[PDB]
DNA sequence: CAGGATGTATATATCTGACACGTGCCTGGAGACTAGGGAGTAATCCCCTTGGCGGTTAAAACGCGGGGGACAGCGCGTACGTGCGTTTAAGCGGTGCTAGAGCTGTCTACGACCAATTGAGCGGCCTCGGCACCGGGATTCTCCAGGGCGGCCAGTAAG
DNA sequence: TTACTGGCCGCCCTGGAGAATCCCGGTGCCGAGGCCGCTCAATTGGTCGTAGACAGCTCTAGCACCGCTTAAACGCACGTACGCGCTGTCCCCCGCGTTTTAACCGCCAAGGGGATTACTCCCTAGTCTCCAGGCACGTGTCAGATATATACATCCTG
C-alpha cells in the first residue's frame, strides 16, 4: 500500500516546469496548488487508462492503453507505442 | 424519429406534463448524438482489442468512459437489468 | 517638397456637370439600469442579433467560397443561434478576465486574452 | 569554531586549518572520504597578517561567503566561538540595523 | 452588400454582452467583436459549403450547418 | 562593505528560463513520479502492474499538460499587470478553457 | 430613516395555431433454420515487471537579507450610460416566379470475391560513425564603484 | 529701482571583476542503417451482382419585391464612476551557501502474466415469409400567447 506520494513532486520540480512554461516569479501558494491540479489530471487519464486494461482482461496497463485514454480526452500523444 | 419513444417515456415519468414540438427535436437530436458517441466509442474499443464483433460487454465499458460519475453507476445498473430480463425469456 | 495631389479635377464638383464623376428630473445612477438589462435578458431566450441584417451578412461571406448559393431559411437560423451563443460564451469569459484584472469594463485586451487562453486562436 | 571581528561587527566563520606560526608551516584539512590533516609549509603566495601570526595562527572559511571570496583575519579578530560572542555580534547587528535607518534620517532630511 | 458587418449594430453587441453578464462595455469592443464574429462565420460557412459542394447541391441546408458546427466542437441541437 | 556579488533578483530565473526552454529532458523526477502513479491506480483497481513505458507515457503527458497550464496562467498574470503568478490565476486559466 | 416612482411581477379575460389523439397504411421487424467462422478454453514459456542491495552523488531542504514587486490609497478627467428626439429599416404579410430539392426508373460500369503467383517488407545480425560527454581556455554577460553633467540661488551688472 | 552668470550640488557610461557560457579537441558508445532469408500479403486474371451514375419529372421551398407600422438605431447632451497613473509601504520570494537525503545506477532474480496454437462449439449473418407498430396525415379541443389593468418592488434623494 502506498501513501503520501503527491508531496513527492518536489517543490523545485514545480518551478523547473514553470520555467519551461515561461513564468518569472512564482508565489508561495502555487506549489501546494499545482499538485491539486496534477492529481485531478491523473485520476482522469489513469482511470480511462485502467478501464481498457480491465476490458481486455489483461492485468498490466499496456503502454498502448495510456495513448488511448489521452486520445479520448483530447490530448493526443505521439511516439509512444503508436 | 425517436420522438414517439420519447413521449412514451415522458408520459410515464410525468403523466400530466406535455412536450413541445421543438423539445422532441432536441431529444431526437440528442439521443442520436449519445447513441453515436457510445456506439462509435464501442467500435473503436473493439478495434483496439482485435475483437471483430461488438458485444454486450463492449457497450458497458463504452459507457463508463463517457458518462461522468453517478450516471455511470446507474446506467450500467440499468443496462444489466435489460439483458438479464431479455435473457430470462 | 512633397505635394499630395487633388483627387478630382473640376471646380463644379460635377454636381452641375452631366455624367458627373460625383453626381452619378429623475435619472438612474450609472449601472443600475445595466443590471436591470441583464435580468431582462438572461431570463429570456429570444434572438438578439437582428435577423435581416444577419441574413445579408451570411450571404456576403458565402460568396467568396462559392457563387450563387441559396440558403434554406432554416440554415440561416441555425447559424444565428450558433453565432449568438459563441459570443455569449466569449463575453462570459471576458467578463471573468476583467473581474480578474480588477476592472469592471471588458476591453479588447480581455477579448484577445479570453481567446488566446481558450486556444481557439 | 571561530568568529572573525570584521570592523564593527564579527561574522560566523569556520577554522579551515590550524597552524603553529613559529613552525611557519600550516596544517590544514584538505577537501574531498575524510581527508586527514597534512602539515604543509607556509605558502609564499600566502600572506599572513601579524595578529594571526604572533600566536597560533589559522586560516578560516566564512559561512555564507564563497571560498574564492574568503580571506584572512587577525587573531584579535578571533575570539573562540561562544554564544556570548555571538550576542555581541547581534547587538552590533542591531546597532547596524538602525545604522542604515539613522543615515536615512539625513535622506529623510534630504527629501524633507 | 459591400459592408454588412457594420450592420451588426452597437446595440446588437451591447444586447449580447448584457446577456453574457458584463456591466460596462468599453467602446473599442463594438468594433472588435465584429472581428471575432466574422472570423467565426468564415470557418463555419467554409465547412458548410464544402459538405454542400460535395453532395452536388446548390443550397446550404440546415443539415449541413449542423454538421459543419459539429466538427468545430460546437455541437448544435434541434435541427438534425 | 562585504559584497558577495549576488545577481539581481530576477536575472537568474530569466537565465534558467532560457536554459530549460532550450533543453528537452524530463523535469518531474522519475522515480517519485512512478510512486505516485502506482498510488493513484492502486485506488481504482488494486494489484495492478504497470508496463515500464506506460509510466513514461504518463509523465510525458503530465508534464506537457502543466507546461501548457503555466504558459497559460502567465498570460493571466501578465494581464493584471503584475509579474508573479498566483493561485488566483490557475483558478482562472482553468475556467477559461472550460475544463474546470 | 421617509417617501414618491419606477418595473417587474401578478390576475382576469380573450382568442388561437398547435400539439395531442384518431385512423389508415405499408414497410421494417419478428419467427424459424442453419453454417462456418469467431470466440472461448488449456498448457507453456519466457521475458519482463516487481522486488531487494549497496555506493554515490545530484539534488532537495533549509537558512537569511534585502530588493523589488504586491497592494493599498488617492487624485483625477474622460469615456463611459442614461435619456430624448429624430429616423432608420426590420418585421409582417402577399404576389409572383423558378431554380432546384427530392424521387423515380434504367442499366452500365465498378467493386467485392477467389486461386495462384510472387516479391516487399518483415525480423534478425552486425557494424562503425554521429554524437553525447568532458576540459579547459576564450569569450561573453552582468553588476557595480567612480565619474561629466542643468538647476537652481548669490551676488552680478546695472535703468 | 531693476535686472542673471557662477558655483556647488545634480548625477551618468564605463571599465573592470568576477561568473556563465561557448569552442573545440579529443574520447568512447551504441543504434541507424545496411544486408540477409522468407512468407504472406499484394498482384494478376477472371466472374458476378448491384450502387450509383445518369436521365427525366413532380412539386417545394426559396428568392424578389413591396408597402405599411413601429420598434429599434442613431446622434446629441450631460455628469460622474472608474481606469489609470502616481506615491508610499512592507512582506515575501529570489538568490546563494550549507546540510541532509534518496534518485539513480547497475545488478541480480523470480515468477507472473501476456503471448502463442489446438480444439471445439455455438452464435450471429444470411435468408425467406408473414404481419402490426411506427409514420404520415387529418382534426379538434385547449393550454399558452396576448392585451389590459392592480400589487407590491426597488431606487433614488433628500
Amino acid at each position: 500500500v502506498l501513501r503520501d506520494n503527491i508531496q513527492g513532486i518536489t517543490k523545485p520540480a514545480i518551478r523547473r516546469l514553470a520555467r519551461r512554461g515561461g513564468v518569472k516569479r512564482i508565489s508561495g501558494l502555487i506549489y501546494e496548488e499545482t499538485r491539486g491540479v496534477l492529481k485531478v489530471f491523473l485520476e482522469n487519464v489513469i482511470r480511462d487508462a485502467v478501464t481498457y486494461t480491465e476490458h481486455a482482461k489483461r492485468k498490466t496497463v499496456t503502454a498502448m492503453d495510456v495513448v488511448y485514454a489521452l486520445k479520448r480526452q483530447g490530448r493526443t500523444l505521439y511516439g509512444f507505442g503508436g | 424519429s425517436y420522438a414517439i419513444y420519447v413521449y412514451k417515456v415522458l408520459k410515464q415519468v410525468h403523466p400530466d406534463t406535455g412536450i413541445s414540438s421543438k423539445a422532441m427535436s432536441i431529444m431526437n437530436s440528442f439521443v442520436n448524438d449519445v447513441f453515436e458517441r457510445i456506439a462509435g466509442e464501442a467500435s473503436r474499443l473493439a478495434h483496439y482489442n482485435k475483437r471483430s464483433t461488438i458485444t454486450s460487454r463492449e457497450i458497458q465499458t463504452a459507457v463508463r468512459l463517457l458518462l461522468p460519475g453517478e450516471l455511470a453507476k446507474h446506467a450500467v445498473s440499468e443496462g444489466t437489468k435489460a439483458v438479464t430480463k431479455y435473457t430470462s425469456a | 517638397a512633397r505635394t499630395k495631389q487633388t483627387a478630382r479635377k473640376s471646380t463644379g464638383g460635377k454636381a452641375p456637370r452631366k455624367q458627373l464623376a460625383t453626381k452619378a428630473p429623475h435619472r438612474y445612477r450609472p449601472g443600475t439600469v445595466a443590471l436591470r438589462e441583464i435580468r431582462r435578458y438572461q431570463k429570456s431566450t429570444e434572438l438578439l442579433i437582428r435577423k435581416l441584417p444577419f441574413q445579408r451578412l451570411v450571404r456576403e461571406i458565402a460568396q467568396d467560397f462559392k457563387t450563387d448559393l441559396r440558403f434554406q431559411s432554416s440554415a440561416v437560423m441555425a447559424l444565428q443561434e450558433a453565432s449568438e451563443a459563441y459570443l455569449v460564451a466569449l463575453f462570459e469569459d471576458t467578463n471573468l478576465a476583467a473581474i480578474h484584472a480588477k476592472r469592471v469594463t471588458i476591453m479588447p485586451k480581455d477579448i484577445q486574452l479570453a481567446r488566446r487562453i481558450r486556444g481557439e486562436r | 569554531r571561530c568568529l572573525a571581528f570584521h570592523g564593527p561587527l564579527m561574522y560566523e566563520a569556520k577554522i579551515l586549518k590550524i597552524w603553529d606560526p613559529s613552525s611557519k608551516m600550516y596544517t590544514s584539512i584538505p577537501n574531498d572520504a575524510t581527508k586527514e590533516i597534512k602539515p604543509q609549509k607556509l605558502g609564499e603566495d600566502e600572506s599572513i597578517p601579524e595578529e594571526i601570526i604572533n600566536g597560533k595562527c589559522f586560516f578560516i572559511h566564512y559561512q555564507g561567503w564563497k571560498s574564492s571570496w574568503d580571506e584572512w583575519v587577525g587573531y584579535d579578530r578571533i575570539r573562540a566561538y561562544n554564544e556570548e560572542n555571538i550576542a555581541m555580534k547581534k547587538r552590533l547587528a542591531n546597532e547596524a540595523k538602525e545604522a542604515k535607518k539613522s543615515l536615512l534620517e539625513q535622506q529623510k532630511k534630504k527629501k524633507l
